[PDB]
């Protein structure tokens, strides 16, 4: 196959930025590259063919070009509406390959996670599986980590429409017996917007 | 924008050509205009000529040849080509006569093909295979064998691949029961210095009883998919072992191509309708 | 063989 | 105008099978390389397979070879993808797009396989050795935040309604496979009654929980 590596894995930028995503083909390519702008949920769209041919209907702010095995996709004015993931694909050989997408996030003032902690409710404890929920709401950027002190299924929501915010719900599910064996539960939040880790906890 | 370059292993001679498929509008063929780039040292005394072969093969029945002196001397695209090369770039400009076997060959050497041959010699080489090509610009049949068979087609122009819908109407007033109906395609490709070709055949056991009417539409589609094991099949001009279509339907000196949809009742009264199978101009 | 330069 | 209509999406246990139909309008299955692509759940595109009728050309991805088989029907102007031995990884939303063989200037460009320029809308392909269940809802209570934890339902989707600030965290897949989710919102602790309404159409299970 042909490992169409792409960079960056994800980039951050606001309206008016000049974004540049670099797609390098491990093997040689001959101006066969396409960049698909998949919004979350909707289906991929064509942007670029021939490595440089503006597909009809693509706004003129979009462009790309070739410099060997390093094709590149540029967005002169990253509008509020052109946020998606962008996959690069060598349509040259078979089997075809796509890139690995480079999410174009939104940018805001580095914010700390409004943190809450929630223990299993009585209804749940009766069922037998306790799901402690460590909520890290309104937290920017998505880079945060949660540590459990006494099997963690972070469910990182997507960027909010109000102010570009992430909300994470670190769910730790445990069996009734093992849950009872411990007494003190805690989640610790490490965030680039926090000076030091923020630890919340409760007791069984 | 884009242009095809070719030079010899010595590379002292190069030919730049805008196209490698020439559209025969049937009144003015895309003239073969190209540019020869040479080095004065490698030519010195010897002249440089360019030729437009109109070969016919199967045998080299070269139906036409014409020579143009790249040097000595004897268009805007040529202008732009020259501006990047200098004086030692010189244009050649052939005009294709229309009355030529439009580029076609046979699916396996044999066939028909133009050619641009550039060579340096004192007296009468880059070998650029080109092609001449034609773009696609209501048959009805009734037979009274009484076993009346009527066939019709939506239109006479069916693009390559595009499916062909055949209206079949069988009025069987005779005592013989129809055992099959066959809508087939015959591709007549006559090498004139003609053969029946079974390509698509929608055989349906649609039996029409005595004094009964059977009226419906078949849809048969000629595709190169199952026409691969057909030697002697007429394909379009293959530049250097690409893959191409079925030899488009000629619009009438070499190989003549016509196509017919044959409706045959297996009792065997048969009728046929000629149709056109050419590409559309984008 | 037949290369291909832009323009 | 050109369109593809994608259909054939429904549950199927591992090792089962499915068939996908892509009805083509505005063109033909024979003047076009028809490609089926797939996007896994929150992951990156991967071209599954593609075919050309006029030539009978077929191509499949290395990981979708043998298990899939593509073909078409030019009578109806449609393309068909037979997905056999569907496995958990295969889950996705499957899309259909096409590479017009045209644009060579005259004829068929048999060696481009160019950009897939017309995508349909994508049918959701599932794979799960698990049968429908009902959500088990719990209250999450202590500005104080609170919510309902809607755990162990199957399959998507759920529409949790409260009686502003509700953040329901994308349903995930657990070891057993069931679709969890949590829906929380922040209110001042001063007024600490709240009504969570969990709806699960696939099981027609509706629950109402009280939080305060």
């Amino acid at each position: 196959d042909i490992q169409m590596t792409q960079s960056p894995s994800s980039l951050s930028a606001s309206v008016g930025d000049r974004v540049t995503i670099t797609c390098r083909a491990s093997q040689s390519v001959s101006s066969a590259v396409a960049w698909y702008q998949q919004k979350p949920g909707k289906a991929p769209k064509l942007l670029i063919y021939s490595a440089s041919s503006l597909y009809s209907g693509v706004p003129s702010r979009f462009s790309g070009s070739r410099s060997g095995t390093d094709f590149t996709l540029t967005i002169s004015s990253l509008q509020p509406e052109d946020f998606a993931t962008y996959y690069c694909q060598q349509s040259y050989y078979y089997p075809i390959t796509f890139g690995q997408g480079t999410k174009v996030e939104i940018k805001r003032t580095v914010a700390a996670p409004s943190v809450f902690i929630f223990p299993p409710s009585d209804s749940q404890l009766k069922s037998g599986t306790a799901s402690v929920v460590c909520l890290l709401n309104n937290f920017y950027p998505r880079e945060a980590k949660v540590q459990w002190k006494v099997n963690s299924q972070e469910s990182v929501t997507e960027q909010d429409s109000k102010d570009s915010t992430y909300s994470l719900s670190s769910t730790l599910t445990l069996s009734k017996a093992d849950y009872e064996k411990h007494k003190v539960y805690a989640c610790e939040v490490t965030h680039q917007g926090l000076s030091s880790p923020v630890t919340k906890s409760f007791n069984r | 924008t884009r242009v095809f370059k070719k030079s010899s292993p010595n590379c002292k001679l190069t030919v730049y050509l805008g196209k490698r498929d020439f559209v025969d509008h049937l009144d003015k063929v895309d003239p073969v205009d190209g540019v020869v780039l040479v080095d004065p040292d490698y030519l010195k005394d010897r002249k440089v000529f360019v030729t437009l072969t109109c070969a016919f093969r199967y045998f080299r029945k070269d139906l036409f040849i014409a020579n143009y002196q790249a040097f000595p001397p004897t268009t805007r695209l040529q202008e732009r080509l020259l501006r990047k090369l200098g004086q030692h770039a010189h244009p050649f400009f052939f005009t294709i006569p229309q009355n030529l076997p439009c580029s076609v060959t046979l699916q396996p050497a044999c066939g028909v093909d133009f050619e641009i041959r550039a060579f340096c010699a004192k007296s009468l080489s880059v070998r650029l295979v080109i092609r001449k090509v034609q773009f696609a610009p209501q048959p009805s049949a009734e037979t009274t064998r009484s076993l009346h068979l009527e066939a019709s087609l939506d239109k006479e122009l069916y693009y390559h691949g595009e499916p062909l819908n055949v209206n079949v109407h069988v009025t069987n007033n005779s005592t013989k029961t129809v055992k099959k109906i066959k809508v087939s395609v015959r591709q007549y490709a006559d090498i004139c210095l003609q053969y029946k070709c079974p390509v698509a055949q929608v055989e349906q056991d649609d039996q029409v009883s005595p004094s009964s009417t059977f009226c419906k539409v078949y849809t048969i589609t000629p595709l190169l998919s199952n026409n691969r094991e057909k030697r002697g099949l007429a394909l379009d001009g293959k530049l250097k072992h690409e893959d191409t279509n079925l030899a488009s339907s000629t619009i009438v000196l070499g190989i003549l191509v016509s196509y017919r949809v044959k409706v045959k009742l297996v009792v065997d009264v048969s009728v046929e309708l000629p149709f056109v199978l050419m590409h559309p101009k984008p | 063989k037949t290369g291909l330069t832009k323009l | 105008e050109v369109q593809l209509v994608e259909s054939g999406g429904g549950l199927v246990q591992p090792g089962g099978s499915l068939r996908l139909s892509c009805a083509a309008s505005g063109f033909n299955v024979s003047s076009s390389y028809i490609h089926w692509v797939r996007q896994a759940p929150g992951k990156g595109l991967e071209w599954v397979a593609s075919i050309s009728s006029y030539y009978g050309y077929t191509y499949y991805a290395d990981s979708v070879k043998g298990r899939f088989t593509i073909s078409a029907d030019t009578s109806k102007n449609t393309a068909y993808l037979q997905m056999n031995s569907l496995r958990a990884e295969d889950t996705a939303v499957y899309y259909c797009a096409r590479k017009s063989m045209y644009h060579r200037g005259w004829g068929w460009l048999s060696w481009v396989y160019g950009a897939m320029d017309y995508w349909g809308q994508g049918t959701l392909v599932t794979v799960s050795s698990a049968s429908t269940k009902g959500p088990s809802v719990f209250p999450l209570a202590p500005t104080a935040a609170l919510g309902c934890l809607v755990k162990d339902y199957f399959p998507e989707p759920v529409t949790v309604s409260w009686n502003s600030g509700v953040h329901t965290f994308p349903a995930v897949l657990q070891s057993s496979g069931l679709y969890s989710l949590s829906s929380v919102v922040t209110v001042p602790s001063s007024s600490l009654t709240y009504i969570c309404n969990v709806n699960h159409k696939p099981s027609n299970t509706k629950v109402d929980k009280k939080v305060e």
